[PDB]
């Protein structure tokens, strides 16, 4: 019943700092540990400090320290963990993740994005020759986005594909298989939000 | 910094299959923790303090080890456990990672259900032309994607993309995006995406006309 | 207080407590608990376990005195663990003030 919600993503610039958060809900553990770890391109994993959230105490990865700072906020139950003077290595998924004996409970990561590029909103074209439609999310930068087919009512055959670079520009493409007879008679929108600019963009699959 | 070294790096089994995997630790830890990460998810704890299962972690499951040599073992290996499991150890400060197995499942082949989709009209009413071909629910991985423009191949402008293993049909996925201007697109006809691929023992050929 | 001996520093040892959990929490908060105990003198005792049950309490009580005016706070958690750091701390104490000296 315990659920820690991490912060949206983060777009920042070489030599600037940012700042994220995770907050632990409906807990009602006394002394559990918090720690945080990064996870680079997809796959490593390493440690980089934790917080005992109930009185003070603070562990490092000496390879962290003057990179990272944690602290709590524990009226709120929200941890933070500070990142100093970032770089291209920075750029990574990272994790929060609570512990208290048997019971262990990971954030959804907060994606970190360091860069010099500028926010760019993707362009959204729909895909009409069961049956197979699409959507092409093209032109944007920073990851992520998600993709929904019907606000979520349509989940099966669905195949998002990792989104990949093209000079400075991330493409994505989703792809729905419905019934033969289910299209176009029903009516098929795919769902894309880019939080970074803050669009929600809702594109209807027509006959061409 | 007791480094943890997994192994193998990448193991591919049948259903119904006894699969171990070892971490190995440069010194002595008492416990070890396993983690399971699936494509897109965070990691999730599947054994914790050697050999207790975590919380909706199947049965099937089960740990062991001691000083430097520990394993996880599956006694039967089902389509849902592919994925990337990783070890990590507590003993001191810096708490460090394994490197991870990845685990996916062996299935009879299949041949991709392959589309083609001309570029929509409002990508063509702002700047340019994607024909974008998808590659879908197909056994095993190797794949091959040629674009024809009228019986001309072209490998410049393309951006392809794989999934990871499905967790029901434990088939994969791809899509190959040739992305073109509006003026070369309407200088053209025919549009042929072509894969090739163990099952058919010829190309598998999807086109339209403009 | 004129009442208590109090022995000197010693190193605080590692103390296994069945699960990892506890193991990394001791490890990593046993810098707040203390390294040196209070205890009665040792001609009031008959055997070993009752001096070490004193010098248990008089050191527990004394250390959350002295460190709730610092504005620290003890969980459950760590008075339990000090309770078992400071008990083979007594056993060390007594085995020095009754072989060693």
């Amino acid at each position: 019943e315990v659920q820690l919600q991490q912060s949206g993503p983060e777009l920042v610039k070489p030599g600037s700092s940012v700042k994220i958060s995770c907050k632990a809900s409906r807990n009602t553990f006394t002394d559990y540990n918090l720690d945080w770890v990064k996870q680079s391109h997809g796959k490593t994993l390493e440690w980089i400090g934790n917080v005992y959230p109930n009185n003070g105490v603070t562990g490092y990865n000496q390879k962290f320290r003057g990179k990272a700072t944690l602290t709590v906020d524990k009226s709120s139950s929200t941890a933070y963990m500070e990142l100093h003077s970032l770089t291209s290595e920075d750029s990574a998924v990272y994790y929060c993740a609570l512990y208290y004996y048997d019971v262990s409970y990971w954030g959804q990561g907060t994606l970190v994005t360091v860069s010099s590029a500028k926010t760019t909103p993707p362009s959204v074209y729909p895909l009409a020759p069961s049956v197979t439609l699409g959507c092409l999310v093209k032109g944007y930068f920073p990851e992520p986005v998600t993709v929904t087919w019907n606000s979520g009512s349509l989940s099966s055959g669905v195949h998002t594909f990792p989104a990949v670079l093209q000079s400075d520009l991330y493409t994505l493409s989703s792809s729905v298989t419905v019934p033969s007879s289910t299209w176009p008679s029903q009516s098929v929108t795919c769902n894309v939000a880019h939080p970074a600019s803050s669009t929600a963009v809702d594109k209807k699959i027509a006959p061409a | 910094q007791i480094v943890l070294t997994q192994s193998p790096a990448i193991m591919s089994a049948s259903p119904g299959e006894k699969v171990t995997m070892t971490c190995s630790a440069s010194s002595s830890v008492s416990y070890m923790h396993w983690y399971q990460q699936k494509s897109g998810t965070s990691p999730k704890r599947w054994i914790y303090d050697t050999s207790k299962l975590a919380s909706g972690v199947p049965a099937r499951f089960s740990g062991s080890g001691s000083g430097t040599s520990y394993s996880l073992t599956i006694s039967s290996m089902e389509a849902e456990d592919a994925a990337t499991y990783f070890c990590h150890q507590w003993r001191s400060n810096p708490y460090t990672f394994g490197g991870g197995t990845k685990l996916e499942i062996k299935r009879a082949d299949a041949a991709p259900t392959v589309s083609i989709f001309p570029p929509s009209s409002e990508q063509l009413t702002g700047g340019g032309a994607s024909v974008v071909c998808f590659l879908n629910n197909f056994y095993p991985k190797d794949i091959n994607v040629k674009w024809k423009i009228d019986g001309s191949e072209r490998q410049n402008g393309v951006l392809n993309s794989w999934t990871d293993q499905d967790s029901k049909d434990s088939t994969y996925s791809m899509s190959s995006t040739l992305t073109l201007t509006k003026d070369e697109y309407e200088r053209h006809n025919s549009y042929t995406c072509e894969a090739t691929h163990k099952t058919s023992t010829s190309p598998i050929v999807k086109s339209f006309n403009r | 207080l004129g009442v208590y001996m109090l022995g000197s520093a010693m190193s605080r040892p590692i103390i296994h407590f069945g699960s990892d959990y506890e193991d990394r929490y001791y490890r990593e908060n046993m810098h707040r608990y203390p390294n040196q105990v209070y205890y009665r003198p040792m001609d009031e005792y008959s055997n070993q376990n009752n001096f070490v049950h004193d010098c248990v309490n008089i050191t527990i009580k004394q250390h959350t005195v002295t460190t709730t005016t610092k504005g620290e706070n003890f969980t459950e958690t760590d008075v339990k663990m000090m309770e078992r750091v400071v008990e083979q701390m007594c056993i060390t104490q007594y085995e020095r003030e009754s072989q060693a000296y």
